[PDB]
Protein backbone atom coordinates (compact mmCIF):
# COMPACT_ATOMS: atom_id res chain seq x y z
CA UNK A 1 0.00 0.00 0.00
CA UNK A 2 2.96 2.30 0.58
CA UNK A 3 4.01 1.97 -3.06
CA UNK A 4 0.68 2.94 -4.61
CA UNK A 5 1.14 6.25 -2.81
CA UNK A 6 4.60 6.79 -4.31
CA UNK A 7 3.70 5.73 -7.84
CA UNK A 8 0.76 8.13 -7.84
CA UNK A 9 2.45 10.96 -5.93
CA UNK A 10 5.31 10.91 -8.45
CA UNK A 11 -1.44 7.40 -14.74
CA UNK A 12 -4.98 8.80 -14.74
CA UNK A 13 -4.99 9.06 -18.51
CA UNK A 14 -8.36 7.38 -18.94
CA UNK A 15 -9.97 10.08 -16.81
CA UNK A 16 -8.00 12.88 -18.45
CA UNK A 17 -9.10 11.67 -21.89
CA UNK A 18 -12.82 12.01 -21.18
CA UNK A 19 -12.28 15.59 -20.00
CA UNK A 20 -10.14 16.52 -22.99
CA UNK A 21 -12.60 15.13 -25.56
CA UNK A 22 -15.53 17.08 -24.14
CA UNK A 23 -13.56 20.34 -24.00
CA UNK A 24 -12.22 19.85 -27.54
CA UNK A 25 -15.79 19.41 -28.76
CA UNK A 26 -17.20 22.40 -26.90
CA UNK A 27 -14.45 24.59 -28.34
CA UNK A 28 -15.12 23.42 -31.88
CA UNK A 29 -18.77 24.30 -31.35
CA UNK A 30 -17.99 27.92 -30.43
CA UNK A 31 -15.30 28.33 -33.09
CA UNK A 32 -17.99 27.68 -35.71
CA UNK A 33 -19.81 30.90 -34.81
CA UNK A 34 -17.21 32.68 -36.91
CA UNK A 35 -17.56 31.00 -40.29
CA UNK A 36 -19.49 32.41 -43.23
CA UNK A 37 -20.70 29.18 -44.85
CA UNK A 38 -20.93 31.27 -48.01
CA UNK A 39 -22.21 34.62 -46.79
CA UNK A 40 -20.86 38.15 -46.73
CA UNK A 41 -19.91 38.04 -43.04
CA UNK A 42 -20.36 36.05 -39.84
CA UNK A 43 -22.21 38.79 -37.95
CA UNK A 44 -25.95 39.36 -38.13
CA UNK A 45 -25.44 43.03 -37.28
CA UNK B 1 -22.83 49.39 -26.12
CA UNK B 2 -20.74 50.65 -29.03
CA UNK B 3 -17.02 51.36 -28.52
CA UNK B 4 -15.81 53.12 -31.70
CA UNK B 5 -16.99 50.24 -33.85
CA UNK B 6 -17.28 47.37 -31.37
CA UNK B 7 -21.01 46.69 -31.09
CA UNK B 8 -22.19 44.48 -28.26
CA UNK B 9 -24.37 43.77 -25.22
CA UNK B 10 -23.56 43.03 -21.62
CA UNK B 11 -22.54 44.27 -18.21
CA UNK B 12 -19.47 46.52 -18.07
CA UNK B 13 -17.14 46.31 -15.08
CA UNK B 14 -13.91 47.93 -13.90
CA UNK B 15 -10.95 45.79 -14.88
CA UNK B 16 -7.57 44.99 -13.41
CA UNK B 17 -5.78 43.77 -16.56
CA UNK B 18 -3.18 45.84 -18.37
CA UNK B 19 -3.21 46.06 -22.16
CA UNK B 20 -0.22 47.21 -24.12
CA UNK B 21 -0.57 50.90 -24.97
CA UNK B 22 -1.74 50.26 -28.49
CA UNK B 23 -4.30 47.48 -27.92
CA UNK B 24 -8.00 48.37 -27.95
CA UNK B 25 -9.91 45.27 -26.89
CA UNK B 26 -9.14 41.81 -25.56
CA UNK B 27 -10.38 38.44 -26.72
CA UNK B 28 -10.84 35.05 -25.09
CA UNK B 29 -9.93 31.58 -26.26
CA UNK B 30 -12.72 30.65 -28.69
CA UNK B 31 -12.47 34.27 -29.82
CA UNK B 32 -15.09 36.39 -28.05
CA UNK B 33 -14.57 40.02 -27.03
CA UNK B 34 -14.27 40.16 -23.27
CA UNK B 35 -12.48 43.43 -22.51
CA UNK B 36 -12.40 46.90 -24.05
CA UNK B 37 -10.58 50.17 -23.50
CA UNK B 38 -12.60 53.36 -23.23
CA UNK B 39 -11.31 55.75 -25.90
CA UNK B 40 -11.78 58.93 -23.89
CA UNK B 41 -10.46 57.96 -20.45
CA UNK B 42 -8.33 54.96 -21.62
CA UNK B 43 -9.31 52.45 -18.95
CA UNK B 44 -9.88 48.74 -19.38
CA UNK B 45 -13.37 47.37 -18.73
CA UNK B 46 -14.51 43.76 -18.73
CA UNK B 47 -17.58 42.68 -20.64
CA UNK B 48 -19.63 39.98 -19.05
CA UNK B 49 -22.81 38.58 -20.62
C1 LIG C 1 -11.47 63.35 -24.52
O1 LIG C 1 -12.00 64.57 -24.07
C2 LIG C 1 -12.28 64.61 -22.67
C3 LIG C 1 -12.93 65.94 -22.41
O2 LIG C 1 -13.84 66.27 -23.45
C4 LIG C 1 -10.99 64.40 -21.87
O3 LIG C 1 -11.32 64.36 -20.49
C5 LIG C 1 -10.32 65.04 -19.70
O4 LIG C 1 -9.47 64.10 -19.02
C6 LIG C 1 -8.46 64.70 -18.18
C7 LIG C 1 -7.65 63.57 -17.60
O5 LIG C 1 -6.29 63.61 -18.04
C8 LIG C 1 -9.12 65.57 -17.11
O6 LIG C 1 -8.11 66.20 -16.33
C9 LIG C 1 -10.01 66.61 -17.78
O7 LIG C 1 -10.67 67.39 -16.79
C10 LIG C 1 -11.03 65.92 -18.67
N1 LIG C 1 -11.90 66.90 -19.30
C11 LIG C 1 -13.22 66.93 -19.10
C12 LIG C 1 -13.97 68.01 -19.81
O8 LIG C 1 -13.78 66.11 -18.38
C13 LIG C 1 -10.34 63.10 -22.31
O9 LIG C 1 -9.08 62.95 -21.66
C14 LIG C 1 -10.15 63.08 -23.82
N2 LIG C 1 -9.59 61.81 -24.25
C15 LIG C 1 -8.29 61.53 -24.18
C16 LIG C 1 -7.89 60.17 -24.68
O10 LIG C 1 -7.48 62.32 -23.74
Amino acid sequence: IGKIQDSLSSALGKLQDVVNHNAQALNTLVKQLSSKFGAISSVLN
Amino acid sequence: FNFNGLTGTGVLTESNKKFLPFQQFGRDIADTTDAVRDPQTLEILDITP
